């Protein structure tokens, strides 16, 4: 029960279903991503970035968040499509300018007191 | 009342002096540090001590409006003198 | 129309919150106390959640 | 009483109770609420399902003719089970009359969008998904409106940070400006200021 | 500005004569006025068009 | 007439002193009209007025060749002109410094100084509080 | 109670038909923007000789920041804080401390002039005429660090425009 | 650690790293990255100049409010080195010029200016010394770059005995002259090589990793007297290299052999000039010897850092030198060039 | 020395031609360009001082940060200051330009220009006055007068 109205799929389902279409429209696009913003990464780094941006989500059991999810994603699609989105937008995903914080106790002890 | 540190770096009124360790002193080289020379301290201790014959005197700083919140200051203790807590003027009732 | 979702809610994933704040993180949920100063007490009706104290250091410039 | 205190006005207060009875009447499939303010506001607390009908009705009806949109925004509520709030503004003109229609959603409900009723709604709608992440259902295009491109959350949630996650600084490695967790040279100050004294009693609640 | 020292400032000869208007400008100053609970929506004609707060 | 505009750019001319105070004088303001000195200025600038030019041009400052230690017969600045001159420059006030002297006070500078950006003498922040927390300082005798 | 902009309607007798053609052949409009052109450039430019002429300004104007003293000397400042509370932009800082002789004084008073939007607020706020905006403007710099303003530089401002500032508010603090 | 100098804060732009840093050369093509790199973790860094203030304007956003200052110094001058090194913890050291000045010979920049950088450091207690010489420095190199380059190692190792000497090899980069100099010879039409670069065997560094080794030998306890040596992990021919940068610049690469004395005689004719040579007789001698191979000293593996391969990085570089016909083409495309590794 | 002298006076020529010369590019952001736009006014009149506005960044010698900069439009800005050839400068004007202003603690603000851009003069103000406005660019034109590129060239 629990009363809910759903957005776009009625189960588990549909929303493998839209997620796998969202995926095929970003492995296509990734190739004319790399492409037209000249970037210097390689199409399998790329499309490797949004396998783990898939993957980032894969623990959710809600159709109606996976629908939201979707939604999401066709958005960013159609943002790097028309070239709404700029190279620096485009590379914020891949974090090259940040250092790498441990996720080890002994570094974490030695660096500060955040946990 | 202004004097140098031991370092050479002029103290201000507020008591801040880098330390001969610091390293923040390297701001001011081939520059210069912003001291305010009139100690506020000092000159409202160069004020003279009013004498008024009464126990309860009034202090609004000078100029009326222009001055501080006026306030009531007791002259009753006469081992000490009334000073207000605005201004710092010091008030005390004719003694000996 | 309506589809009986049986799972629990959850809306991490859609909140844009680093993971880092969010598994790392604990809150306060409380009636804050009421200000000994005063004996007054309307700030203690409603309750209060807040999060964890972290780090606070000093700016090297102006302190 | 007289010099420092607004006047009041009970004949637009009696017309408006008046029409807010009008219309619950019309549409009681809907409307759950109907509210006057003491300076003459008209407010209907209606349930999600019938924004369509009850926006038309108000648009279309001779005797309201509300065609005009004034305003549509969301508020956040954090401790209600429904955390969004909608309100529409309307403005009727041949009757020179304000009303207020109130809903109510949460994350993951989405409301109908009213552009074919409204076509100022548009924007309006992707605002509140832009800044509350509240879902339009039917919106012609859905999409960001005033956050940058590619911006995690939702700014005007009331858990959402003042400072939000993230700033912008130019790297000259990369040669291009990137995106870092944020961090604040001076931290905002917050101020505790609510007096522990009650000072309207009009508003006391029950003591629970 | 309305006579009423709860919600606008009193004069400064006042503030610096008197007890109360010195409470008033401290806790305006510093807390500000309470305002009732309650929403409004407020528009007027603005040169661009009509400018409302909610 | 003509002849007679002639005629007051010839006594302009004249009466700048000269030729020579005339190109000194449209050299260094790009402005070549006579005025009333309303007073002269103990850094050097020097202060007129023409209340027949219209609001904004009736009153003007030529300012100092020399100021504190800098040459200033081409650098010069608005933040050179003292606060009592500032004052009656910018139209706060219609009484000159020369005839409404500001009050005395021990703690008003005596020297004016101009902008001080860029230069050995610019303004550095600091902090003004003292230390916080004091560590322990461990004993200088051995323990054994 | 309305007026219309656009509903004449023109006049079709002979006489109006040729003055009309007469405009749309000679360029009549034209020649009338040209003299109306030629008529400003013959006038008096509203230009002034900066710097060494200044627009017009007021006693209520807000410009550089400035901690004044009594005539004694003393500071007035006594770290009541209510400029900091009042201040919109949060660009004020104050820590204060008992003095050595007992006074209430401040040890740390910060403006960040990058942060201020200059509102006034803060002179407003302040019950002891302390803390006030000085009529300077001319305070750029070349680097950021040179306006965050501590408190030795707004004692220097202060000291150094007192005898502008006390006459600017003898001119207005009967307005407030 | 005298407490203010203690770290604090998450390693961000307002952070403090405890680190106070005199980078003399930050001017330079390894300076801005190490600034840069040096100014992300809140550090204080010190920057002396001797240029033109407008050619610093390129260092000012690297760093938050007071976190780098500008000094005016003078090379010939020891009392403006102390100056500018009174109250830093760390000194690097990054001058070094390809040619001769007037003013400037090879010595006076890289034995005599490092050698008084040490002493001075030495005597205001600087705890931490970087030096920077060149892999292929040698007493009896062909080339005076390299000979003064291992004069100035030795006076350095003399005057600050806990100093840290790093041995890169032919940095490439954005602002490189290693790759911009093979890639600007397309305009004479030809690329002249000696022995057809049949003979020379190179091992260019990435920029970024050469600025990452630097960061970590500073943070490092144990690299204080230590000498390290940075290289690629791949070694090249010069003419597979020169072919591979032609390549990815899309551009005709037609390459003949030119006698060691009439390129000596081109760079000699190149060298009167007033302004920065094209090139020079020393560093034609510098490109056509192979790089030496130090096994016995440390590398970027022992500091942390994974040798970036050329591969990876080459577009980013010779982008710029494409036409607008090959300008948008990937970086695969190029098909990598062949390795002389063992 | 003789060629100390000539390059000195080649300097100064350099200098002054190009202080004596600044083009602004036509560039508004906030509340900010309203004051811009009032130096361009008659009363100040910048174009007497040789200062013109040009659309084109390839045409523009200046660029004044006038208003806030967004998160979204920081690519824009740093895109359009890449572009501008070299001599080149860039003058903050007002608060939020300068360091964030009244929207220093939001999620969407740079907090200053100068994380973008180099900076060379600092406008205060919120907004500063079309006088202090004219005061920055005066100071910069003076910072310019002080530039010596050919006898750094010289020492060399
Ligand atoms: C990145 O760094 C570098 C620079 O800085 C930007 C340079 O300028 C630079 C030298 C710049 C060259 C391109 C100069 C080449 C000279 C011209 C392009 C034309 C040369 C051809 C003739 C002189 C013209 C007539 C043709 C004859 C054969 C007759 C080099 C090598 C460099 O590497
Ligand atoms: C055949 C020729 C071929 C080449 C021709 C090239 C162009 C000819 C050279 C142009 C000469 C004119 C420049 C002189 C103008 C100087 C004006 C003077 O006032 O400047 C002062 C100082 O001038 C400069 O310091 C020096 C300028 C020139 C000095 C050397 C130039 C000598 C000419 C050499 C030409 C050789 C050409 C070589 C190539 C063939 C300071 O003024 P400034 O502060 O700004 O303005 C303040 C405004 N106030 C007063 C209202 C407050
Ligand atoms: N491929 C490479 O880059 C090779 C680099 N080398 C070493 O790496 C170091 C830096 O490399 P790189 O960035 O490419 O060199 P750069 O030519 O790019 O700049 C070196 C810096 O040294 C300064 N400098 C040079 N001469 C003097 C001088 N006589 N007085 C004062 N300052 C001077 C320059 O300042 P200014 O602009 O004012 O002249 C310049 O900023 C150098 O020590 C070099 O020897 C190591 C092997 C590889
Ligand atoms: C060219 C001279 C005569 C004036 C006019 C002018 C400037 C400088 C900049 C701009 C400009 O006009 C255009 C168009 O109108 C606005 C109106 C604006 O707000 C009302 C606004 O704010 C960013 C920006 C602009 C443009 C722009 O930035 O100087
Ligand atoms: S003028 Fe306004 S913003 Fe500036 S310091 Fe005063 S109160 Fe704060
Ligand atoms: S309001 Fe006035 S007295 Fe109070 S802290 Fe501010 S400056 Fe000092
Ligand atoms: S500094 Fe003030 S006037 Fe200028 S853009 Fe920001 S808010 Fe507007
Ligand atoms: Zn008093």
């Amino acid at each position: 029960g629990t009363s809910v109205k759903p957005i776009f799929s009625r189960d588990m389902n549909e929303a493998k279903r839209r997620v796998r279409e969202l995926y095929r429209a970003w492995y296509r696009e990734v190739p004319n991503t790399v492409h037209l913003f000249q970037l210097d990464i390689s199409v399998k780094q790329g499309r490797d970035k949004v396998r783990e941006m898939f993957m980032k989500n894969a623990h959710v059991t809600d159709p109606r968040v996976v629908d939201l999810l979707v939604i999401k994603g066709k958005m960013e699609l159609e943002e790097t499509i028309n070239v709404w989105k700029q190279r620096t937008h485009i590379m914020r995903f891949f974090h090259e300018t940040e250092a790498p914080r441990p996720t080890d106790f002994l570094s974490k002890f030695y660096v500060g007191h955040d946990p | 009342g202004v004097r140098t540190s031991p370092t050479g770096e002029k103290v201000t009124h507020t008591g801040q002096a880098y330390d001969d360790g610091d390293y923040r002193r390297v701001r001011f080289s081939d520059r210069q540090k912003e001291v305010n020379e009139n100690f506020a301290i000092d000159l409202i201790a160069e004020q003279p001590v009013s004498e008024v014959g009464s126990r309860v005197i009034s202090c609004d700083g000078g100029g009326g409006a222009l001055g501080h919140p006026r306030v009531y200051i007791n002259l009753d203790k006469e081992t000490k003198t009334g000073t207000c807590g605005y201004c710092g003027l010091q008030f005390r009732q004719p003694h000996h | 129309q309506l589809i009986a979702v049986d799972e629990k809610l959850d809306i991490t994933t859609l909140t844009g919150v680093p993971e880092e704040h969010i598994k790392t993180r604990k809150v306060r949920i409380f009636v804050p106390a009421r200000n000994n100063m005063q004996s007054g007490v309307n700030n203690t009706k409603k309750w209060k959640m807040e999060f964890d104290t972290r780090e606070r250091w000093e700016n090297p410039l102006m302190g | 009483t007289r010099p420092t205190i607004r006047p009041r006005n009970d004949v637009v207060h009696k017309q408006l109770s008046a029409f807010g009875q009008y219309v619950a009447e019309i549409l009681p499939k809907y409307v759950q609420q109907v509210q006057v303010s003491c300076f003459n506001e008209l407010e209907i607390f209606i349930h999600p399902d019938g924004v369509i009908p009850v926006l038309t009705f108000l648009r279309d009806h001779t005797n309201a003719q509300f065609k005009s949109l004034a305003d549509l925004t969301a508020v956040d509520v954090p401790t209600r089970q429904n955390r969004f709030e909608i309100v529409y503004n309307l403005l009727s003109l041949r009757f020179n009359s304000r009303i207020r229609v109130k809903t109510y959603t949460d994350e993951l409900t989405p409301i109908e969008s009213s552009v074919t009723v409204y076509k100022a709604a548009n924007w309006y709608e992707r605002e509140i998904w832009d800044m509350f992440g509240v879902f339009f259902a039917n919106h012609p295009d859905l999409r960001r409106i005033l956050t940058d491109y590619g911006f995690e959350g939702h700014p005007f949630r009331k858990d959402f940070p003042l400072s939000g996650y993230v700033e912008l600084r130019y790297d000259d490695e990369v040669k291009r400006v990137v995106a870092e967790p944020v961090e604040l040279a001076q931290e905002f100050r917050k101020f505790d200021l609510n007096s522990p004294w009650e000072a309207f009693p009009a508003y006391r609640q029950p003591p629970e | 500005k309305v006579d009423d020292a709860k919600v606008s400032p009193p004069k400064r000869a006042e503030m610096k004569t008197s007890m109360e208007s010195l409470i008033h400008h401290f806790k305006l100053y510093t807390e500000g006025y309470q305002v009732p609970p309650g929403a409004t929506y407020t528009a007027i004609e603005a040169p661009k068009g009509e400018f409302g707060v909610y | 007439e003509l002849v007679q505009v002639l005629r007051r750019g010839l006594q302009q001319v004249s009466g700048h002193g000269g030729l020579r105070g005339y190109l000194r004088v449209l050299f260094r303001a790009n402005d070549v009209r006579v005025g009333t000195l309303v007073g002269e200025d103990k850094y050097g600038n020097k202060y007129y007025e023409d209340n027949k030019q219209f609001f904004g041009r009736h009153r003007w400052v030529i300012y100092t060749t020399e100021m504190n230690g800098r040459d200033t017969f081409w650098d010069v600045d608005g933040s050179m002109v003292p606060p009592e001159w500032h004052r009656w420059l910018h139209c706060m006030t219609d009484d000159p410094p020369t005839t409404k002297p500001p009050t005395a006070r021990k703690y008003i500078w005596t020297n004016h100084k101009f902008n001080v950006s860029g230069t050995p003498q610019q303004y550095v922040p600091y902090s003004t509080t003292r230390k916080k927390i004091q560590e322990w300082v461990p004993p200088s005798t051995p323990y054994k | 109670t309305y007026k219309f902009v656009n509903m004449r309607e023109p006049s079709m007798d002979m006489k109006s038909v040729t003055d009309r053609a007469a405009q749309t052949l000679l360029w009549t409009e034209l020649v009338r923007g040209l003299g109306m052109t030629l008529s400003y450039l013959f006038r008096e430019p509203a230009t002034i000789n900066y710097p060494f002429e200044k627009g017009p300004l007021s006693p209520r104007f807000r410009g550089e920041h400035a901690l004044r003293r009594y005539p004694s000397g003393e500071e007035r400042c006594i770290a009541c804080k209510l400029c900091e509370a009042v201040c919109p932009a949060q660009a004020i800082t104050i820590e204060a401390e008992p003095r050595a002789d007992g006074s209430r004084r401040t040890t740390r008073y910060d403006i960040d002039m990058t942060k201020c939007i200059y509102c006034g607020f803060c002179q407003e706020a302040c019950p002891v005429d302390a803390i006030v905006e000085g009529p300077n403007f001319e305070f750029s710099t070349e680097t950021h660090e040179e306006l965050l303003y501590n408190k030795e530089k707004l004692l220097n401002n202060g000291d150094k425009w007192e005898a502008e500032i006390a006459a600017n508010i003898q001119a207005d603090y009967l307005y407030r | 650690l005298h407490h203010a100098l203690i770290p604090h804060g998450k390693g961000g732009r307002s952070s403090v790293s405890g680190i106070v840093a005199t980078v003399f050369g930050a001017t330079g093509f390894l300076g801005r990255y190490v600034v840069n790199h040096l100014g992300r973790m809140g550090s204080q860094v010190i920057v002396p100049y001797r240029c033109e203030p407008y050619d610093t304007m390129h260092l000012r956003p690297m760093g938050d409010l007071g976190q780098i200052i500008f000094m005016e110094w003078n090379g010939k001058d020891k009392d403006s080195i102390r100056k500018v090194v009174e109250h830093s913890n760390v000194v690097i050291n990054l001058v070094g010029r390809e040619w001769e000045t007037k003013n400037f010979d090879f010595e006076d920049v890289f034995v005599k200016i490092p050698h008084a950088i040490a002493q001075v450091s030495k005597e205001a207690g600087v705890e931490k010394l970087i030096h920077i010489s060149h892999l292929n420095a040698d007493i009896k190199s062909p080339s005076r770059y390299l000979r003064s380059k291992a004069v100035g190692e030795k006076e350095v190792r003399a005057a600050f005995p806990e100093a840290t000497i790093i041995k890169p090899s032919d940095i490439f980069g954005r602002e490189d002259r290693f790759l911009n100099y093979f890639a600007s010879m397309r305009w004479f039409g030809g690329v002249p090589l000696i022995s057809l670069g049949k003979e020379t065997v190179k091992q260019p560094v990435y920029i970024v990793d050469v600025s990452k080794g630097i960061i970590n030998a500073i943070k490092d306890p144990d690299a204080k007297g230590k000498t390290f040596a940075f290289v690629g992990p791949n070694r090249y021919l010069l003419f597979d290299l020169v072919q591979y940068i032609f390549a990815v610049a899309y551009r005709p690469f037609l390459p003949y052999p030119l006698p060691h004395f009439a390129y000596r005689w081109v760079g000699r004719l190149f060298e009167v000039s007033p302004f920065e040579p094209w090139t020079t007789r020393d560093k034609v001698e510098r490109v056509h010897m192979s790089d030496m191979t130090l096994p016995h000293l440390p590398g970027l593996e022992d500091l942390g850092i994974q040798a970036t391969p050329l591969e990876l990085k080459a577009i980013e570089v010779l982008r710029r030198h494409r036409t607008y016909r090959w300008l948008t083409s990937e970086m695969e495309d190029v098909k990598p060039a062949k390795t002389v590794n063992i | 020395s003789r060629g100390e002298y000539v390059v000195a006076k080649l300097d100064d020529l350099v200098n002054w031609a190009r202080r004596s010369s600044l083009w602004p590019m036509t560039f508004g952001l906030a509340c900010c360009a309203v004051e811009m736009m009032h130096m361009a006014a008659p009363r100040y009149d910048m174009d007497r001082f040789g200062v013109v506005f040009r659309a084109s960044p390839r045409q523009s010698d200046v660029m004044i940060v006038a208003g806030t900069l967004t998160n979204k439009m920081a690519p824009a800005l740093r895109k359009v200051y890449d572009q501008m050839p070299e001599p080149r400068y860039v003058v903050s004007m007002g608060s939020c330009a300068n360091g964030g202003g009244y929207y220093h603690y939001s999620y969407s603000v740079v907090r200053g220009c100068d994380r973008i851009v180099p900076v060379d003069i600092y406008v205060p103000g919120c907004p500063p006055t079309a006088e202090a406005l004219l005061y920055g660019i005066l100071q910069l034109q003076r910072k310019i007068k002080r530039e010596k590129r050919l006898r750094i060239w010289y020492r060399r």
